[PDB]
């Protein structure tokens, strides 16, 4: 579930390897999410709309870290318990089995409650931080 | 949860089978993004289309080539191109005036498929005999002068019977439904190869284990950014300057069993093809309105009757053996029967393609007389035919002329796949070897080159359960 | 090859009586069933296998695993007696007819 | 929609040809498969050919190549059938048809009204 | 002046509340702030310009937020005091009766002094903490 990145791999390269064996190019896949690629005409319309939906798509992604405490980070621990109703999972196989293309199918149908969870856990955490520093 | 919590996970390698728009990168280089178009200087990019082609340790991905909808977008392009770069030229409706023709006259040349000089057209025919001489009143820039201008056109162009049968006056084909444009010389354009690269945020996939049947499993997957030259041409019943499998002849259709499905064959060596249309054409010019130039065939100076194609003859004949074998293995216990194209439309009874901007049509007889798992048991010249009106793409409403070639021109080519179809009904003892020959949409031809590729778009953010809490503690956990 | 080979070719049905026909198949393929209304033109009924057409109540249905397909008929009205055909790409088996008693 | 309009019925001699009509409405007769199906009366109807309206490609029955024709006229939304050299057992009516969604050969649609012909002596 | 935060509300529907319960819906408006919607025609210029101009205010507002060191929470508190021209608000009616469409009127004619206040303030701490840092 967890090793130390690489950047060298240029692409998608792995891939295949289980989580914790693939869960480590993350600066690389970060990097080519948005940079590159780059007699009336008009696929420019066609360039500026594919440049604007990934530019939105990147937008997005970030806003989602944000909320969650995590924007400024790659990785990144939260404080939301595993959830009530899971508490079944196949970890043996999450930890050195199953690579992220097939363990992204189990968390399907379930992973609409976790970025609330996430957002009201960070939000709690922030109006208690608050009080914190205002207690004295 | 003692023991239990979630973890956000950002750049991770996963990915969905979306559908998405792809940019366009050209050879680099041959451009000139508006003096002239080679194939899309106005519209596409030219940069370096280096695949970069990346292999992955376990991936196991599904394929399909018949939903491939990179095709579609090729379709969609290809149209987009021709319409647009098409629009600005010359309209040829100030040419649709009464044509008064005659058969043409040959200032003393020679033949050259026999050993003495042209005497008449109906026994030296070709070129001569099958392209008549017309000449009509035109408006000159001032449109209060006319003057009796010529010019020769191919007896296609041309239509009497509606002029009634004893009058020798022709119309313009296109007239009956629609009018003309021209093409403009110097848009002139020719298969450059393409590469399609994906945007942002899409990664192209690639499936190396090339005797896949088409539809299934393939586990030597790679990874693309710009995929390999594919070259725009189109053409009917025989693939040209394709690519070639790495194992021998392959077969394919979504259900051989489903007769109306058409069979694309693939082949591993290439068989080639020499075309020529001997004779110097002369590029007659003649002025139509303010500002506009209509080009046509003047007289045709040197040696005339010939506009032949060339093909190997053992060569092809091989080639044709190790279809029939191939095609024995799947359909068992039976024989395999080529036979003469089916019908239909000259532009699909007919092999078609263009060399040097003249579009050529060739009587394919010759080629697919043949018999058990081959044929029966020195070069084949296939007869053909020109057209100067072309309808644009198989059946489409689009119109246009094509303005013909000076001097004499030849092209040659690599046969790389057939287009083939089955017949139907049943007779079962005797029906199941036949096959012919068939035309094709351009999606026909684009599946055999867009095969290989999948579009898929990455989902960068996962979720899944790691040893921290936040600030916290730790965890116990398992192991594989 | 022979692909299609319905059977019964006769039937006697009374009316609100279920009908039963079965039609064989030689070779993998889709399969179907086609009413022909005496004297008029034929029209779907089932294709697919067990899916049925447009506009046809549940009377009409079927069911196959490879090699043989039976196709029922609860309580046959008389408007639809008849006679059956079963179509495999392009063939068409020599039917099999339904008459009220 | 789909409409599958056809000529009316016609006697025939031993020997003679025939053509038929069949014209097509509402929808896009260019990019969609076409048939036609013979239904001779107290036996198996037989296939007889495609026709492709786009290119105008076609593919006939093995039993009757030897004499089956089959064109069409896309500015006209018609398709035509001819036989060239007739019998006594060519008596049958004959039914253009389509596919609904036609991406499938097979039909899957109308059945148009029909038409029939009889070849006596 | 703050609350425990809340999503549920799906878009705007608070408003009118005071602004210790205005304050709750801050996930909300961030969410849909850049979120959403989605021969020859031109209104794809005008879908471009319409998206373009989204990314560009919440590039703005988030570029806004980082140089004050506030980038990756709604919240944030800041150390810039009440300004010495002030002195006079009326924090009563601050914490429990005006909605913050009523207290944005107030403010106004005075927020650009706080727009350089907040960054002189920050970029002050910002060579405090590398100093400190350089003294070891
Ligand atoms: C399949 O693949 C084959 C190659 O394997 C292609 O063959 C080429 O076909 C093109 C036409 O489609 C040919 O192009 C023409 O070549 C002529 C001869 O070129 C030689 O001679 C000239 C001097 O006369 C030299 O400058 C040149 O470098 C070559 O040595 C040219 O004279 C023609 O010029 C015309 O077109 C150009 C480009 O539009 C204009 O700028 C000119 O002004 C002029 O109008 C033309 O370029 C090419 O020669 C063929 N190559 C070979 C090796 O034979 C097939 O085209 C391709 N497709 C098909 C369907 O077969
Ligand atoms: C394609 O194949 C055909 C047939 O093989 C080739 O035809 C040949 O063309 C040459 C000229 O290019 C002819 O040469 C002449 O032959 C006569 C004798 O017949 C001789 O007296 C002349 O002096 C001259 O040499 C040759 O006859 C002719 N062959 C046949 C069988 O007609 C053709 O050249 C090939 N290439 C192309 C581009 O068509
Ligand atoms: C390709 O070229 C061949 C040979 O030139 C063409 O074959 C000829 O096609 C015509 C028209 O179909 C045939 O005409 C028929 O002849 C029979 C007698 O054999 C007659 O009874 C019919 O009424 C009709 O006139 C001709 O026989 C045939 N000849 C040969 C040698 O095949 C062919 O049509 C061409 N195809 C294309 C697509 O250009
Ligand atoms: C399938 O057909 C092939 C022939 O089409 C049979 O194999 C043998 O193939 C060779 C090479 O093509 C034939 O020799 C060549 O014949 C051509 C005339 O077609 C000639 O132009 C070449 O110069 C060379 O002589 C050879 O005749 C042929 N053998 C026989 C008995 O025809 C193969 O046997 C066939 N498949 C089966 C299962 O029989
Ligand atoms: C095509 O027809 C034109 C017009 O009839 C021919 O051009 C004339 O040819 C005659 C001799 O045949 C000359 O006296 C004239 O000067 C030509 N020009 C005109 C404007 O009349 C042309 O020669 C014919 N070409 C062929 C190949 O038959
Ligand atoms: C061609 O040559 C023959 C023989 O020399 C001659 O009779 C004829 O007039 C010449 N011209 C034409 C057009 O045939
Ligand atoms: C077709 O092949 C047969 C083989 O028996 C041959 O007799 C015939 O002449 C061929 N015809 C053509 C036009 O090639």
């Amino acid at each position: 579930a967890v090793g130390i990145g690489a950047v060298f791999l240029g692409f998608l390269g792995a891939a295949g390897s289980t989580m914790g064996a693939a869960s480590m190019t993350l600066t690389v896949q970060a990097r080519n999410l948005l940079s590159g690629i780059v007699k009336l005409t008009v696929w420019g319309i066609k360039q500026l709309q594919a440049r604007v939906l990934a530019v939105e798509r990147y937008l997005r992604d970030q806003q989602l870290l944000g909320i969650w405490g995590c924007s400024g980070k790659l990785i990144c621990c939260t404080n939301v318990p595993w959830n009530s109703s899971w508490s079944n999972r196949n970890l043996s196989e999450i930890w050195d089995n199953m690579t992220w293309l097939q363990w992204d199918k189990e968390i399907s149908n379930y992973t609409q409650i976790i970025y609330g969870l996430l957002e009201e856990s960070q939000n709690q955490q922030e109006k208690n931080e608050q009080d914190l520093l205002a207690l004295d | 949860a003692e023991n239990l919590w979630v973890t956000v996970y950002y750049g991770v390698p996963v990915w969905k089978e979306a559908k998405t728009t792809l940019f366009c990168a050209s050879d680099a280089r041959a451009y000139e993004k508006e003096v002239h178009n080679v194939w899309a200087t106005h519209a596409c990019v030219p940069t370096d289309p280096s695949p970069q082609e990346l292999f992955l340790e376990n991936v196991t991905e599904n394929f399909n080539m018949w939903k491939n909808d990179m095709v579609d977008q090729m379709h969609e392009d290809i149209i987009s191109l021709w319409d647009q770069s098409l629009k600005p030229c010359v309209k040829l409706t100030p040419l649709c005036v009464t044509l008064i023709c005659s058969n043409a006259t040959v200032n003393n040349r020679t033949a050259y498929d026999t050993r003495s000089n042209v005497n008449v057209t109906s026994i030296n025919n070709t070129i001569m005999g099958e392209m008549k001489n017309c000449s009509f009143n035109t408006t000159t820039e001032i449109r209060d002068k006319e003057k009796k201008e010529y010019a020769l056109f191919y007896k296609p162009d041309i239509v009497p019977l509606n002029e009634t049968s004893n009058t020798s006056e022709y119309r313009l084909i296109n007239c009956n439904t629609s009018a003309c444009t021209q093409a403009c010389p110097k848009v002139t354009f020719e298969p450059i190869p393409i590469h399609y690269c994906a945007p942002a945020g899409y990664a192209i996939l690639k499936c190396n284990n090339e005797t896949f049947n088409g539809t299934g499993p393939c586990s030597n997957v790679s990874t693309v950014q710009c995929t390999h030259g594919i070259r725009p041409v189109v053409s009917t019943q025989l693939l040209l300057n394709g690519s070639l499998a790495e194992k021998e002849i392959v077969i394919r259709s979504e259900n051989l069993t489903n007769n109306a499905k058409i069979i694309i064959v693939h082949l591993n060596t290439s068989v080639e093809i020499v075309c020529t249309r001997p004779g110097n054409n002369t590029r007659k010019s003649v002025r139509i309105g303010p500002g506009q130039t209509f080009y046509a065939t003047g007289d045709i100076i040197g040696d005339i009757r010939q506009a032949h194609c060339n093909i190997s003859e053992k060569q092809w004949n091989e080639t044709l053996q190790k279809v029939g074998k191939e095609l024995q293995k799947h359909f068992p216990n039976k024989t395999i029967k080529y036979e003469r194209s089916a019908g239909g439309d000259m532009e699909i009874a007919t092999h078609s393609f263009n060399c040097g901007g003249e579009f050529f049509y060739c009587n394919t007889s010759k080629l697919f007389n043949g018999t058990y798992n081959g044929t029966d048991i020195s070069t084949i010249t296939l007869q053909c035919r020109i057209k100067q009106i072309i309808n644009m793409w198989q059946g489409v409403g689009r119109c246009m002329y094509a303005p013909p070639i000076a001097g004499n021109i030849t092209c040659k080519s690599n046969i790389t796949g057939l287009l083939l179809t089955r017949d139907g009904g049943t007779n079962s003892n005797k029906t199941e070897e036949t096959f012919r020959p068939a035309g094709g949409d351009m999606r026909d031809n684009w599946r055999s080159e867009l095969y290989k590729y999948k579009v898929v778009k990455i989902e960068p953010l996962g979720v899944a359960p790691t040893r921290c809490k936040r600030r916290v503690v730790g965890r116990r956990r398992r192991r594989r | 090859e022979i692909v299609l080979t319905q059977s019964p070719g006769t039937l006697s049905l009374s009316p609100g009586e279920t009908a039963i026909i079965s039609c064989r198949t030689s070779q993998y393929g889709s399969l179907a069933w086609y009413q022909q209304r005496p004297g008029q033109a034929p029209r779907l009924v089932i294709y697919s296998g067990s899916t049925r057409a447009a506009g046809i109540p549940d009377r009409f249905s079927g069911s196959r695993w490879g090699p043989d397909y039976n196709l029922t008929i609860s309580n046959l009205e008389s408007g639809d007696f008849g006679v059956y055909y079963c179509q495999q790409y392009e063939f068409f088996g020599q039917g099999t007819k339904v008459q009220v008693d | 929609q789909v409409q599958l309009v056809q000529s009316g019925g016609q006697m025939k001699k031993p020997g003679e040809s025939m053509r038929i009509s069949c014209r097509a409405s509402g929808y896009e007769f260019i990019d969609c498969t076409l048939n036609w199906i013979r239904l001779a009366p107290g036996k198996r109807p037989e296939w007889m050919g495609w026709l492709k309206p786009r290119g105008g490609a076609v593919n006939y029955a093995r039993p009757l190549q030897g004499r089956v024709t089959m064109t069409r006229d896309v500015y006209s939304d018609t398709a035509f059938l001819e036989l060239r050299s007739l019998t006594v057992d060519d008596t049958a009516v004959y039914f253009c048809t389509r596919g609904k969604n036609c991406d499938y050969n097979w039909d899957f649609e109308h059945w148009g009204r029909g038409t029939p012909v009889i070849v006596s002596s």
